[PDB]
């Protein structure tokens, strides 16, 4: 009567536990994945983090400068 | 508006001055907008040649870039001469 009213059978915490593993472990691996991904990208520059800014090219004046060579 | 009109009345009495300056202000401030000689002004700020102007590469598509300067084409300061 005690499992009966109050209680659930083992597969039920069972399968409940995969599930939190499995997020879990996802949520590792993941992680990891981040570090890696931040260092590569701040060494590298390449990615679109850690872009930091230049001069814009359109604000080069294209014109003659009254000498020919600029 | 009699106010106003006793009001300047009475600075134009004891306070000359500060009503002949804001008086001058108010017209330098404003006249300027309405001239219309002010865009002539701009024109011949425009029309002062201070640098070379390059020649552009004829390509046969240029029919309103004179190929001399005694060609009709181009701005003319005919208007300034009359000026
Ligand atoms: C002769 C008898 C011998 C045994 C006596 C046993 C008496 C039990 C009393 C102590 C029990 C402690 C509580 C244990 C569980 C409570 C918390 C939780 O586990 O239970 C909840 C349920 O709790 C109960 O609904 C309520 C319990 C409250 C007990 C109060 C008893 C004392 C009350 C005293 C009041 C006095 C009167 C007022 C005087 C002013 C949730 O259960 P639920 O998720 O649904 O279960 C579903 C199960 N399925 C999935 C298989 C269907
Ligand atoms: C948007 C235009 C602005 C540009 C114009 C102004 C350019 C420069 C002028 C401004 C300089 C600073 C002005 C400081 C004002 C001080 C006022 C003040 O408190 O002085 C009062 C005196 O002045 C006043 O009472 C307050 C203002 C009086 C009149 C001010 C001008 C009112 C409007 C004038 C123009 C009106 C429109 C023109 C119409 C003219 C008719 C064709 C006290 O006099 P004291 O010298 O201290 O005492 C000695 C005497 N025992």
């Amino acid at each position: 009567w005690i499992a009966r009213t109050f209680y659930d059978g083992p597969e039920k915490n069972y399968e409940k536990t995969m599930a939190i593993l499995q997020i879990e472990a996802e949520k590792a691996e993941l992680r990891l994945k981040e570090l890696e991904v931040r260092r590569l990208m701040r060494a590298r520059g390449d990615g679109p983090w850690y872009q930091y800014p230049t001069i814009d090219k359109a604000l080069i004046d294209h014109s003659p400068k009254t000498t020919p060579d600029n | 508006a009699g106010r106003i009109a006793s009001f300047l009345k009475n600075a134009w009495a004891k306070e000359p001055v500060l009503v002949a300056s804001f008086a001058i202000g108010g017209l330098a401030i404003i006249l300027p907008s309405l001239s219309p000689y002010t865009n002539y002004a701009i024109r011949i700020n425009r029309a002062t040649p201070y640098n070379y102007p390059v020649p552009l590469r004829d390509d046969g598509n240029m029919p309103d870039v004179p190929s001399h300067p005694q060609d009709p084409q181009g701005p003319s300061l005919e208007w300034l001469k009359n000026l």
